[PDB]
């Protein structure tokens, strides 16, 4: 951008993302469906594609830390501050990293790793924060009952297609 | 950014400083690309006397440079409004972000006001 490094939106639509390490807190195999769930979830509502990479350099490299990480950006332990993401671009840019000291976990009895994941693609993909409590894009977390009749607000449609535009 | 904010409770303890201060210029890069800063002014500290500020020590707050990554956003439109901020202390520097509570003074029950002013203390040791 004009100061800090992004684009507004990722010039190709098949992107590539990568699931760098894994948290123990829950078992390798559901991390993967977590993600891939949560990635799915922008699939549908635009002509995006996402293809899995285990080498290299992916466009969007997800991984876990604690704390001091890389970034600027320290994780704050356990709560508060469960994970961020960057803005589509070269490098770290569209990556996303999550917070391990948080209870990650596939159901209604934690952290939701979907929930938060599908949350942070968003940033990755170009979206910014919600002030619309139902949508999606609202930076706190709300933690539904029944993960099944999980639903985008409208505004986040109309917020992602605005930008990558609808299935073609 | 993504978050579960706290209790205020929490966030009273967990904090460095419970400052009571009014934002009184719109946000602008300081010295570093990755913190955006707002111009405050304090008027009443509930908590971090491990820092003094009286009533103009502390003059910024900190934040993220965007909100992806957690920045704060704020948007009133009375500047003499005023706000509970319970902020970190990075180096010398109160920050805050997306998940930091703060929420305008006005707004607060009679309960939480006295729990700042008085009663959450006695619950973070323990």
């Amino acid at each position: 951008f004009r100061t800090f490094p992004g684009i507004p939106k990722w010039r190709k639509t098949h992107l590539t993302y990568r699931i760098v390490n894994y948290t123990p807190d829950l078992p390798k195999d559901a991390v993967d469906s977590a993600v891939e769930k949560a990635l799915k979830v922008w699939e549908e509502v635009t002509p995006l594609t996402f293809s899995r990479l285990y080498e290299g350099e992916a466009d969007i490299m997800i991984s876990f830390a604690v704390r001091e990480h890389g970034d600027f950006y320290p994780f704050d332990g356990p709560g508060n501050v469960l994970a961020h993401a960057y803005a589509p671009g070269p490098g770290i840019n569209g990556d996303a990293h999550f917070d391990d000291d948080e209870q990650w976990t596939k159901d209604t009895t934690g952290t939701n790793l979907f929930l938060v994941a599908a949350h942070e693609i968003g940033h990755s993909l170009g979206l910014f924060h919600s002030a619309n409590t139902e949508a999606l894009m609202y930076p706190l977390y709300h933690s539904l009952t029944d993960l099944t009749r999980f639903r985008l607000s409208q505004d986040d449609i109309n917020g992602i297609q605005s930008l990558y535009g609808p299935p073609p | 950014c993504t978050c579960v904010p706290p209790h205020p409770q929490t966030a009273f303890c967990n904090s460095d400083l419970v400052i009571r201060a009014k934002f009184v210029g719109t946000p602008e890069v300081n010295q570093t690309t990755l913190y955006q800063r707002y111009e405050i002014k304090m008027t009443k500290m509930y908590k971090g006397f491990q820092a003094l500020g009286d009533a103009a020590d502390i003059r910024f707050v900190y934040t993220p440079a965007m909100e992806s990554v957690c920045g704060y956003f704020h948007r009133s439109h009375n500047r003499s409004e005023e706000f509970l901020i319970a902020g970190k202390l990075q180096d010398g520097l109160l920050h805050i972000t997306t998940c930091s509570f703060v929420a305008p003074w006005n707004s607060l029950s009679l309960a939480q006001r006295r729990g700042f002013t008085k009663t959450y203390t006695v619950g973070c040791e323990e």
